[PDB]
């Protein structure tokens, strides 16, 4: 009862979402990821490019601080520095909340964590 | 006369192929100009995004 439909859009710098299926706040898109697939250079493109219109909707809300979270259930070593190294690519790392779960972490955190 | 016909045959040749060696003279300066441009245009483009990024980098850090 509380929410209501958005409509407002955001640039994830790829131009197949913002066309078909539009990814507006508030409203989930899961990205299917096979097993033999990667995941990791995929996710990277939507973190570093994820930006509101300014006007393109009809409005912006970069007049209010975006921000970005994060919380990882399971990593190994390259996908430990992998993210990092892109989140000062992001130019975040002052303004974000990193709940990082290794597999060297236990096993019982991978489900309390989210 | 004659050598009339034969001053001709020339003149006319040596305007035509004159001209278009002046038209190759102009048109590999005309792409060398529009690259040169060009080659500094992305220079302009690298250099602005180097200093975005290097000014919100030093906001963050501090």
């Amino acid at each position: 009862v509380a929410r209501r439909k958005p409509e407002q859009f955001i640039q994830t710098g790829i131009s197949t979402i913002d066309v078909m299926n539009t990814l507006v706040r508030g409203q989930k898109l899961p990205i299917f990821s096979g097993s033999g697939l990667p995941a990791n250079e995929i996710a990277a493109q939507i973190a570093r490019q994820a930006t509101v219109r300014p006007d393109l909707s009809g409005e912006g809300e970069k007049e209010e601080p975006f921000a970005v979270v994060f919380a990882a259930m399971g990593i190994t070593q390259r996908e430990l520095s992998y993210f990092i190294q892109e989140f000062e690519r992001t130019g975040a790392l002052s303004r974000s909340v990193l709940f990082l779960n290794k597999a060297d972490d236990p096993t019982i955190e991978r489900i309390l964590t989210p | 006369k004659l050598e009339a016909i034969l001053s001709q045959e020339v003149e006319a040749e040596i305007q035509a192929l004159l001209q278009e060696a002046e038209a190759k003279a102009e048109a590999v300066k005309r792409e060398a100009e529009e690259k040169a441009k060009a080659l500094l245009q992305a220079r302009e483009r690298a250099l602005e995004a180097q200093y975005r990024a290097a000014l919100r980098r030093a906001e963050s850090a501090g």
